[PDB]
């Protein structure tokens, strides 16, 4: 009984981290859960499975560290989720894209580049559609 | 005719005709129309002068108790000179009936106030006091309700800018909120959607 | 022609409308200082007198008389110490720029009417 | 002339300033309604608008 | 294949309070 | 561009102003008339994002700009300069900052905007001294400004000098220095002060002028000199202090050098000091009266007196049993005029 | 260990005790709100943050602004941010308060919320999905750790 | 069809009254009800663990706007000019103007997430499907400017999220 | 006497309220309820806008219930067009009529709850509100303001994976009502904070309009569901509460009961829902599928047109009353017969309560007051507008 | 989650709440389902459909 | 590759960029202009013309119901090709 839930935290110890990992992935993660499966974790971005968690809680995700060639953990947030895998955290789909990767246009974006809102990198609303009355054109010629 | 069109109830229909007839009977000086939609909906005219009279009757039984004022609904319509068009929605619980009963008024006469009869218009009063002008009879305060306080506006006059000519907005040095001219942006890009080519034959206000 | 709101001919509207400038003109003093206004009395008292001048052109007995009803009810929130220090600075307008009437001004400026 | 300049609440400058336009409008050269002649209607001479610096919007 | 979700059973539910004195 | 729409937030102008000293106390006057008239207003600031916030609602979407820079480099001040058409200056710091000597602050930095301005050719750099500039042993600050106001005039040759002396506003240092002596208790003053006179000049009314100045064509090498209304002498002006402030007037006379010793006790703090060795002189140093500068209502802005101004700037300082307290009853300082 | 670097790590701890607890202040003016009561609902909860609902404007210090801003209210929620002692932020919330909204044409709304109060973050929605909301939070307690007023002042 | 509420009338039994009596004083149900309090602390607690965790949302779901491509990777659209019929804030506004290759082509459209509601609208009314209400909800701004969205943000968003967005769609398109 | 303005900014004054008091020692007697702090004057804006683009508006007066106000605008739309909805259409607004029925009552309760500081059942529920959210997220891509009910009906069609979940929903809930049960329903405190508060004569409520449960509370038995069964009410089996006392706890425990009443409605309509369209055959009102537009040419041109001018009403003026869980619903429109409005006046059912709660201030210490706001289940955005 | 205190919890409960899982756990229900192909609709018969009945 | 205008800052996809007098530009500096890599314009005629010998075709963009409203283009001229009113896409008739 209770042996067995000492056994489940044991157990969560060494299922992840081994030791100083595991200070350190529950100071990032506040979560201590095993690192049940494992996801396709393109930027390190790994996107841990289990079920037996009551539902909203069944998929989750450890960022790792220099999303963009920029920034750090101690910084992680949303819009670090690369598309295909921010619809599978919403559980808009059961399968992980592993199984079912998507389309990859040409034109579509790769490195995914998140939210920036300060930074030199900001977005700036300006004047569209170029001009209107063409004002008329001052002589050059003397007299 | 029928899996989309919603049937015509004829009996409430005859019904509350009979009953028409039946207040055009008891109440000549003021009642006019006696109005019968197929929406089961009964309307009927009063003069302004007949305003109060007429209502007070209206609560106490006859065949029809025409208790809680639900509603002093209200509308301006500019061309008429008699713009305003003041209605009150009735319902007589004891018969489950609901009736309409409106009236007309000009900016400077003072329509009868039901405050003492109904008291439901203690704010339908200052309302429709505040976003028209429709002065009423006598009661305990006419202060404007909604609208804000030095505000001189009356909204719902189907008149002046649905912006208003109002726009306040903090300011510095003076260290307070202050009330300046609109300066809309961009400015609310109306859309004529209105159709040439009548749609309803059987209504059509003749060209006379 | 059609019934009167309450005053029948100027004078019994007349008289409504001095009874408005007292229940300022007293009333003045008590809002400079509910509010701490920074202005000068005097200039509340002259303000006070020049709102009953923008209404000079009224002739009708019925406009008088309806002025002074929404003027007494603005009165109400004056000394009830509702409305604000801002809603009392509103008659004022000092943060908008002054306008200037002559018309070679108002070429200068822009396209206007 | 019951006027009720102070009965409305605008400013007296938009009713100094500017006349307004009586009429009853035209029908579409495009089209065949006749139906909009009919019923007529009054509309306030336009006036210059600026374009927003930003965005290009109509100010 | 003509579809859509009409009810497929649907059991028992007690919209009744029970407070046991236990 | 030019102006289109009425006079407003919303409305433009061609403006382009660079307001150097914005995060300051006049600057915050000066950037809210200039938006206020919907022209567009570059803020460079140096303090931090958030000392300046409160600025936010003072534009219109677009209508402000903020901007970082160094007043170390130059290049910085390139940048911010670039689109400018006129570039309004108001760095100055009474006191003296440590790490920055007050040397550099009325030299080498308006030498710099004043080249980079003509480089940039903009249409009116416009420099602010003080009524108080010619030169004094006197104020090393006010010295300073005398080698700061030949310098703009050179560097950049047309560039208008303004000279306002002693602008009263909510948050004046002159003003509230004055007023916040009740907590100091007792009221030295160097001979009292029989002596000198002063002649104080309001805020918004040096702000609205000078917006008024970058509309007027005419000004260039002008030196325009702003002066108050009144020319009190300053014993009868502490009075009338206090006569506002309804504060326990206890004045008493204190030797030039003993009190510049007690400056130089408060000039110990990296902490600002409420007193310092310029404002010693600064204060004991009388007004000049000049006419044959250009009026203040050239600008067509009547001059505003500070009885009209001072309890909403001193009410804060007046205890509940006169803080709301009436205004007329405080009677006028004497005038020297 | 050296002059400077101990006014950076001072910073730091001073950033870090300010964006560690703020306490936002009660104040929707309409659905934005049953949002923000669900940030603060068990199944997200605000307060693992340390963010707490607190009452009044000075105890509180953060003032989340929720909903429709009408013409006749927008005085009194100036003077609430008066109310609250440095060093006081804003958050917009719900289309409405971001600029008028669905109701950007009307002599009723106040338009841009910025007009009376110098907001901080805008968050959009109609009204923004509640999570939208509580990251809105995580980037204003990033925006506080990106602040350094002490570094300022020793270089000042 | 009415129900009374309450009304009952309380026994004067003598053991139904001295347990009312109890009630009274040794408050038992207090306890009682207290007890059922305790149970909550032994149910698992029901935070998600935000942001390394994220709540359930439908393929429906709406939030940032994004324009979007042919496969070919032309944009779908062809300013027809109904999406800003219908923007019930009107936040929309285009200009169509013709291309060079002479197709139909708007050249400043935009939107202000500002004055939009969100309604999504304009997912349903387009008819070549151009403007799509995306997945990503999450993108609060620093300043007003950022929310003023131009056609170029908006291909942007069409950009990182076409994947997804096309995604979406597919999981929905037999509905509409 | 001393003068005292309280909200908005109370937590009890839920951001809108300014009702100032004259207060004596505690005890009141002036307490005027200014409002307008919220108008945000629809009724103007209704006057410029399609038929179609009026649709949010209701969703932004009611904030809780939605799918109601919706209703009681396709109501009242579709009388003027004459136009009978399918069935399932009715039966899908009778279900989430009543779901929006369950989040508003238990807004009303957990507040009234916060008010009397109990705190708990405030976590203990809205864990339930979101699970609801996740519906209308699931049926209309938004957690709240959905507007999946339309004058034509209904927008789309309801996803497979609801039925199931759906019911097991509602299999547990009834025990969350329990652990209510156990607490504010039997417990001493709650009883002296609401026994004997806010009592109101039966002519009262009939002179100002009283309705709903707040008739219901005080003994009369008017109602607009069996008086007027507008929809599948008429099929639906439940029943009325109906209060003794007029107490507080009176009309609580009516709430109580009209959420038992929802968990029997919602148990029969997940029992009866026919399949068939959830909108009107007409293209001139209801809008083709993607997939019929997109070739068949006069459904791309109706399409086109109830998109950019719509349908037409045939011209007048109405006024329709609505069960709002709160009370009666005022739809009165104008309409010249352009798809635009004239007019269009909106009755909140607590504009009656407010203008009534003066009667119920006076002679009733603070503590009271703030007991009345609770109990008259005000949510203040409908009820200046 | 461990019996002995699921036997104290429903023991204060005066309820199971084993029996009404309040946290939803497995069942749930599937994201990704076969498409809904919708009611074909009454009024899309070709043999007639005059606007002058079904308006 | 976008079009690089004389102060350096890249052209939007409708050519457009301020003048070098426009004050205007200062509010890019600090940040940065967006413009899209992915012009369409290039990508319209980057596809091979699709060819058909018969005649009138119907093109629906990819995608029932997911693309354009179905339409017949014409190929009455072999002297052109046949560009969609909405794809853009080019058809021609081979023979
Ligand atoms: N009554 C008066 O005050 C009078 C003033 N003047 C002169 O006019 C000017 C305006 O006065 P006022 O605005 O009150 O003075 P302030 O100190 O209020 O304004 C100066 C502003 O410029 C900033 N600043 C200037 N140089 C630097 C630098 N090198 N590094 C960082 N910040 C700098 C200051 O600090 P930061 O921006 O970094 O916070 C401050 O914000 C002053 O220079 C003064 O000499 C003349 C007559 C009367
Ligand atoms: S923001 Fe949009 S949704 Fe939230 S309140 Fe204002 S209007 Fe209603
Ligand atoms: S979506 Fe693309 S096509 Fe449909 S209207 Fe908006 S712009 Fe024109
Ligand atoms: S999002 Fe909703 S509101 Fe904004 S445009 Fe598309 S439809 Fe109109």
């Amino acid at each position: 009984e209770l042996v067995q839930v000492l056994k489940r935290g044991l157990q969560q110890i060494t299922g992840h981290g081994g030791l100083r990992g595991y200070l350190r992935v529950f100071f990032r993660t506040n979560d201590a859960k095993v690192g049940t499966l494992v996801g396709e974790d393109k930027y390190g971005n790994k996107y841990y499975e289990d079920n037996k968690q009551f539902f909203g809680r069944h998929r989750w995700v450890v960022y790792t560290t220099e999303m963009n060639g920029k920034n750090t953990f101690w910084d992680v947030d949303g819009s670090m989720v690369p598309p295909e895998w921010h619809r599978w955290l919403h559980s808009m789909t059961d399968d992980p894209p592993t199984t079912k990767p998507l389309t990859a246009r040409k034109f579509i974006w790769t490195n995914h580049k998140f939210n920036v809102t300060g930074t030199p990198e900001q977005y700036v609303p300006y004047s569209t559609t170029r001009k209107k009355i063409q004002e008329w054109i001052p002589p050059s010629t003397p007299y | 005719t029928r899996p989309t069109v919603r049937p015509r109830n004829d009996v409430a229909h005859k019904q509350l005709s009979a009953f028409g007839e039946y207040v055009a009977e008891i109440l000549p000086k003021y009642v006019q129309q006696v109005q019968v939609s197929c929406f089961n909906e009964l309307e009927v005219c009063i003069h302004p002068d007949g305003v109060i009279p007429v209502l007070t009757f209206l609560r106490d039984h006859t065949n029809a108790q025409f208790k809680s004022l639900v509603d002093l609904t209200a509308v301006d319509v500019p061309t008429r000179q008699n713009r305003f068009e003041i209605v009150y929605n009735l319902l007589s619980l004891r018969f489950n009936s609901r009736i309409r009963v409106k009236t007309y008024t000009d900016e400077l006469t003072p329509i009868e106030s039901a405050v003492s009869v109904f008291k439901a218009a203690n704010w339908y009063e200052r309302e429709i006091w505040d976003m028209f002008g429709v002065f009423f009879a006598n009661h305990p305060d006419l202060r404007r309700i909604l609208t804000d306080y030095g505000f001189e506006g009356h909204p719902f006059r189907k008149d002046f800018p649905l912006s208003g000519y109002v726009e306040l907005r903090y300011d510095d040095e003076v260290k307070r909120v202050v009330a300046e001219p609109v300066e809309l942006a961009q400015e609310f890009r109306k859309f004529d959607l209105n159709s040439p080519w009548e749609a309803f034959p059987v209504y059509r206000q003749p060209p006379e | 022609f059609v019934k009167p709101i309450f005053s029948r001919d100027m004078n019994e509207a007349k008289r409504r409308v001095r009874e408005l400038y007292r229940a300022w003109y007293r009333e003045v003093p008590n809002t400079v200082h509910q509010f701490q206004l920074d202005i000068t009395v005097k200039m509340g008292r002259d303000k006070v007198r020049e709102m009953f001048m923008k209404n000079a052109h009224v002739t009708d007995p019925r406009v008088v008389d309806l002025l002074v009803i929404k003027g007494k009810i603005e009165l109400e929130e004056t000394i009830k110490v509702w409305k604000q220090r801002t809603h009392v600075m509103r008659f004022f307008h000092e943060t908008e720029a002054p306008r200037p009437k002559d018309f070679l001004s108002k070429f200068y400026v822009g396209h206007d009417p | 002339k019951l006027d009720i300049t102070t009965l409305t609440g605008v400013p007296e400058e938009h009713i100094k300033t500017r006349k307004v336009r009586i009429f009853v409008p035209a029908r579409n050269n495009m089209q065949s309604g006749v139906n909009n002649t009919k019923k007529w209607k009054m509309e306030f001479d336009t006036r210059e608008r600026w374009e927003n610096p930003l965005m290009g919007w109509a100010s | 294949k003509q579809d859509m979700p009409p009810p497929g059973g649907y059991g028992p539910i007690d919209y009744k309070r029970n407070l046991p004195r236990r | 561009l030019m102006p289109h729409g009425k006079g407003g937030r919303s409305s433009v102008s061609g403006i382009v102003a660079t307001v150097f000293g914005a995060t300051g106390f006049l600057g915050r006057y000066v950037v809210n008339h200039l938006g206020r008239m919907g022209s567009q207003v570059i803020i460079p600031y140096r303090c931090d994002k958030y000392d300046i916030m409160h600025l936010r609602p003072m534009g219109d979407l677009g209508q402000l700009l903020f901007l970082e820079w160094d007043a170390r480099d130059k290049d910085s001040i390139r940048r911010v300069v670039q689109h400018s058409n006129v570039v309004i200056n108001l760095i100055g710091r009474d006191w003296e900052t440590k790490n920055f000597d007050f040397e550099d602050v009325f030299v080498k930095i308006p030498q710099a905007i004043a080249q980079l301005s003509k480089e940039a050719g903009v249409e009116k750099f416009i420099h602010v001294s003080h009524l108080n500039a010619n030169i004094k042993s006197s104020s090393r600050y006010l010295r300073n400004k005398a080698v700061g106001e030949k310098v703009v005039r050179d560097a950049f040759p047309e560039a208008i000098i303004v000279k306002p002396s002693d602008i009263f506003g909510r948050e004046d240092r002159f003003l509230n220095s004055f007023a916040s002596m009740h907590r100091f208790g007792p009221i030295p003053l160097g001979s009292l002060g029989w002596k000198t006179v002063k002649q104080p000049v309001y805020v918004v009314d040096v702000s609205k002028g000078i917006v008024n100045a970058v509309k007027d064509p005419d000004a260039n090498g002008k030196s325009f000199a702003f002066v108050g209304p009144s020319r009190y002498l300053l014993f009868h002006l502490v009075k009338y202090i206090f006569a506002v402030a309804h504060r326990l007037f206890l004045p008493f006379p204190l030797p030039l050098f003993a009190y510049r010793w007690v400056a130089r006790v408060f000039e110990i703090s990296p902490f600002e000091p409420w007193i310092t060795r310029d404002k010693v002189e600064r204060m004991h140093i009388t007004d000049m009266k000049l006419p044959h500068l250009p009026g203040l209502e050239d600008l067509g802005i009547q001059a505003t007196p500070l009885e009209l101004k001072a309890i909403e700037v001193l009410r804060r300082h007046r205890t509940y049993r006169w803080l709301s307290a009436e205004i007329e009853d405080v009677k006028p300082a004497k005038t020297v005029n | 260990s050296r002059g400077e670097y101990v006014v950076a790590k001072l910073d730091d701890l001073v950033n870090w005790a300010r964006r560690s607890s703020l306490w936002p202040m009660t104040f929707g003016l309409a659905c934005c709100a049953v949002e923000m009561m669900h940030m603060a609902a068990p199944r997200y909860d605000m307060d693992r943050f340390g963010v707490v609902f607190r009452a009044s404007p000075r105890q509180s210090d953060v003032m989340i602004v929720a909903g429709t801003l009408t013409n006749k209210m927008a005085p009194a929620l100036r003077k609430v941010y008066d109310q609250m002692p440095e060093p006081r932020y804003v958050v917009s919330m719900g289309s409405c308060a971001n600029g008028g909204g669905y109701y950007h044409y009307s002599y009723s709304v106040v338009r841009g919320c910025d007009r009376i109060v110098p907001v901080d973050i805008y968050i959009p929605g109609c009204p923004p999905t509640a999570e939208a909301l509580l990251y809105g939070i995580l980037q204003l307690q990033r925006k506080i750790k990106r602040e350094r007023r002490l570094q300022i002042w020793y270089r000042r | 069809t009415y129900k009374y509420v309450n009304m009952q009338d309380p026994e004067m039994d003598m053991k139904s009254v001295t347990d009312r009596a109890a009630r009274t004083l040794l408050w038992t149900e207090l306890f009682r009800g207290l007890g059922m309090t305790l149970s909550y602390l032994f149910r698992e607690p029901a935070t998600i663990n935000y942001p390394f965790e994220k709540g359930p949302l439908s393929p429906r779901f709406r939030g940032e706007h994004a324009l979007r491509r042919y496969p070919s990777g032309e944009e779908r659209c062809i300013a027809c000019k109904l999406c800003e019929a219908i923007c019930p804030a009107q936040a929309i506004t285009i200009e169509a103007e013709p291309r060079a290759d002479g197709s139909r082509r708007t050249t400043r459209y935009d939107i202000d997430m500002t004055k939009c509601i969100y309604c999504g609208f304009c997912q349903e009314a387009c008819p070549v499907d151009a403007i799509v209400e995306g997945p990503n909800f999450e993108f609060s701004t620093e300043t007003h400017e950022e929310l003023l969205y131009n056609k170029e943000k908006l291909l942007n968003n069409g950009d990182k999220w076409e994947a997804e967005i096309a995604a979406n769609i597919q999981a929905d398109y037999l509905y509409r | 006497n001393i003068t005292l303005n309280f909200g908005p900014q109370h937590p009890a004054a839920h951001g809108v309220l300014r009702l100032v008091m004259e207060l004596s020692g505690e005890m009141v007697r002036k307490c005027d309820p200014h409002i307008g702090l919220l108008h945000r004057g629809t009724e103007k804006l209704i006057e410029y806008k399609t038929y179609l683009q009026a649709l949010p508006y209701f969703d932004r007066l009611d904030y809780v219930s939605m799918m109601c106000n919706e209703q009681a605008y396709s109501l009242a739309v579709e009388k003027l067009l004459n136009i009978r909805p399918p069935p399932r259409a009715q039966w899908i607004r009778v279900l989430f009529g009543e779901i929006t029925r369950l989040l508003n009552h238990i807004m009303a309760v957990t507040t009234h709850a916060l008010d009397l500081g109990a705190m708990t059942p405030f976590f203990w529920l809205f864990e339930e509100r979101e699970k609801m959210f996740e519906f209308y997220e699931r049926v209309s891509g938004a957690r709240m303001h959905a507007a999946y009910i339309r004058p034509g009906g209904v927008h789309q069609d309801l996803p497979l994976g609801l039925m199931d979940d759906i019911y097991q929903f509602s299999k547990n809930f009834s025990l969350r009502l329990d652990e209510l049960e156990e607490l504010l329903t039997n417990n001493r405190i709650w009883r002296n904070r609401t026994i004997d508060i806010g009592v109101v004569t039966a002519e009262e409520a009939l002179n100002y309009g009283f309705s709903g449960v707040m008739l219901r509370g005080s003994g009369i038995q008017w109602d607009l569901r069996k008086t007027q069964p507008y929809d599948v009410y008429d099929q639906v089996e439940f029943d009325v509460p109906v209060g003794s006392r007029g107490d507080c706890y009176d009309r609580y425990l009516c709430r109580v009961e009209e959420m038992r009443q929802s968990l029997r409605i919602i148990a029969q309509c997940l029992n009866k829902m026919p399949p068939g369209e959830i909108k009107v055959d007409d293209a001139k009102v209801s809008p083709p599928k993607r997939a019929e537009m997109k070739t068949s040419m006069e459904s791309l041109i109706h399409h086109f047109k109830l998109y950019t001018e719509g349908y037409q009403v045939p011209p007048g003026a109405t006024y329709t009353a609505i069960e709002a869980p709160k009370g009666e619903f005022g739809v009165y429109l104008v309409s010249d017969g352009s798809s635009r409005p004239y007019r269009c006046k909106i009755k909140a059912p607590g504009f009656a309560h407010l203008a009534g709660l003066d009667k119920m201030s006076k002679g009733h210490m603070l503590a009271d007051v703030v007991a009345i706001i609770g109990t008259q289940d005000i949510v203040f955005g409908e009820v200046d507008r | 989650a461990t019996r002995l205190i699921q036997r104290l919890r429903n023991w204060a409960s005066g309820h199971d709440l084993q029996g009404k899982l309040q946290l939803r756990y497995q069942e749930i229900s599937k994201r990704t389902q076969p498409p809904p192909k919708l009611p074909v609709g009454p009024s899309h018969k070709l043999s007639n459909n005059y606007y002058c009945t079904r308006d | 590759g976008v079009r690089v205008s004389p102060t350096g800052e890249k052209v939007t996809h409708t050519g457009q960029v301020y003048d070098d007098k426009d004050y205007r530009r200062i509010r890019f500096v600090g940040r940065q202009k967006e413009v899209n890599e992915n012009f369409a314009i290039d990508l319209i005629a980057e596809q091979p013309v699709s060819e058909v010998e018969t005649r009138v075709i119907a093109c629906d963009g990819g995608g029932g119901a997911l693309g354009h409203p179905k339409v017949y283009i014409n190929l009455d001229k072999e002297t052109k090709t046949g560009t969609c009113g909405y794809c853009g896409l080019q058809f021609r008739q081979h023979h």
